[PDB]
């Protein structure tokens, strides 16, 4: 089975506004150790925004703490990012990521990425 | 094919300063492997000071039973701090761990499972393996009675050292320390009622742990023995002045008496690079 992540919810927001991103996965997500959101702004490398374990423990980059909330629904195969108090510093393509790791043997990570969704915050 | 003589020789030649562990391991492992009809999987809990030989012994056990040791297809290492790092993922670890153990014992009754850093493992994940440890004849249609489970932990290290230091200050020999002395010092922690309850069989009035195996902190003389082995392994001519200088750079405790190495043997080997080109 081909499991794919598809992000939706991007668009233009005025500075100070809010936006909610969603990612639908085409297969079960229970066994992803971590799911999260990264963003890639012009001329910049991709960076972590927020992540969540299967048991709902969350973490956030310093620059979004208090403003963004990540959540996960294993039963609906979905992850979400609620973004408040947006500024032009948040303009970027946002990507959803899934990570699977083994419980025996040498470390590795199987990673999945969506195609990304554009968020533009006007000044 | 395990031999008692070969296991004893490997322990005696290579494991330093662990008179209690050598004897317990030799008799527990040989008696279990040589028994074609065990009642319960052999469950060992190896506890004590960092850098004093717990993973090292595990390799000695593994290599004496199976070619390849830890690299045998029939020896499985779980490292809790690597494989089970995030407490909130317990369900995802539990589900994979139960499938993995059951599939491997199905295929090989004499499988060996090592749980490293057990003191960092979620208690709920430890609960998930308890049925495999017990006196049942079948667990979901598979017998675990020929399997072996080895737990590695630092829990109790400080108390075990209290005994070693008391013997040292009293003018007694290290080899005079008995298991009963360790069990008595641990009565308040590792051997208290709640831990005994936690590890109790669900079928009969017995502990799930068959043998507690204590590891003692290492003295200066043991550190010197390990430095010599590392020098030979690198192809150096041993230099006793470097042995002493390297050992002297290690931190020892207690503050006043300088009896035991803080880190056992760990981190010592990188100091040779400052003495050799
Ligand atoms: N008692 C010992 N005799 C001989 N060599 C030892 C002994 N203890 C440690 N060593 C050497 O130091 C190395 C590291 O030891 P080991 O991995 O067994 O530590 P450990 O007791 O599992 O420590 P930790 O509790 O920190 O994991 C060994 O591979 C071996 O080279
Ligand atoms: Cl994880
Ligand atoms: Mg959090
Ligand atoms: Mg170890």
């Amino acid at each position: 089975m081909q499991v794919q992540l598809v992000e939706t919810g991007g668009g233009l927001v005025q500075a100070g506004g809010s936006l909610r991103l969603s990612c639908a996965a085409s297969g079960n997500i229970f066994s992803f150790n971590v799911m999260g959101w990264y963003r890639q702004a012009p001329g910049k490398q991709r960076e972590l925004v927020a992540a969540i374990t299967s048991g709902d423990t969350t973490t956030y980059a310093d620059s979004v703490q208090g403003r963004f909330t990540i959540s996960r629904d294993n039963a609906k195969n979905a992850v979400y990012l609620q973004m408040n108090s947006l500024t032009p510093e948040d303009t970027a393509v946002y990507f959803c990521n899934a990570r699977r790791n083994p419980i025996n043997g040498p470390y590795y990570t199987t990673a999945y990425w969506g195609q990304g969704t554009q968020v533009t915050v006007s000044s | 094919s395990l031999s008692r003589e070969a296991l004893q020789k490997d322990l005696d030649d290579n494991l330093f300063g662990q008179h209690l562990a050598k004897k317990i391991i030799l008799n527990a492992v040989f008696g279990f492997i040589n028994n074609p009809k065990p009642k319960k999987p052999l469950t060992l809990s190896l506890h004590g000071w960092t850098g004093t030989g717990k993973n090292f012994v595990s390799k000695i056990i593994a290599e004496n039973i199976y070619e390849g040791g830890l690299n045998s297809d029939y020896v499985h290492l779980f490292v809790a701090t690597l494989h089970f790092p995030h407490a909130s993922n317990i369900t995802l670890y539990k589900d994979q761990l139960q499938l993995w153990i059951r599939g491997n014992v199905s295929a090989c009754a004499r499988s060996i499972f090592i749980f490293d850093q057990m003191d960092k493992m979620h208690a709920g994940l430890i609960d998930a393996i308890k049925p495999f440890l017990d006196y049942y004849d079948l667990v979901d249609g598979v017998s675990y009675q020929k399997a072996m489970f080895i737990f590695l932990s630092n829990a109790g290290a400080e108390r075990i050292t209290d005994v070693a230091l008391d013997f040292w200050r009293s003018g007694k020999q290290r080899e005079d320390i008995k298991l009963k002395d360790i069990e008595h010092a641990l009565s308040v922690s590792v051997f208290n009622n709640k831990n005994s309850g936690f590890w109790h069989s669900s079928l009969i009035d017995r502990n799930l742990i068959d043998y507690f195996v204590p590891f003692l902190p290492l003295e200066y003389k043991h550190l010197k023995m390990c430095i010599r082995v590392e020098m030979q392994s690198r192809g150096y001519e041993i230099d006793e002045d470097i042995v002493s200088r390297v050992a002297e750079e290690m931190t020892f405790f207690p503050k006043e008496e300088r009896v035991f190495s803080d880190k056992g043997c760990k981190t010592v080997f990188t100091k040779l690079d400052y003495y050799y080109d």
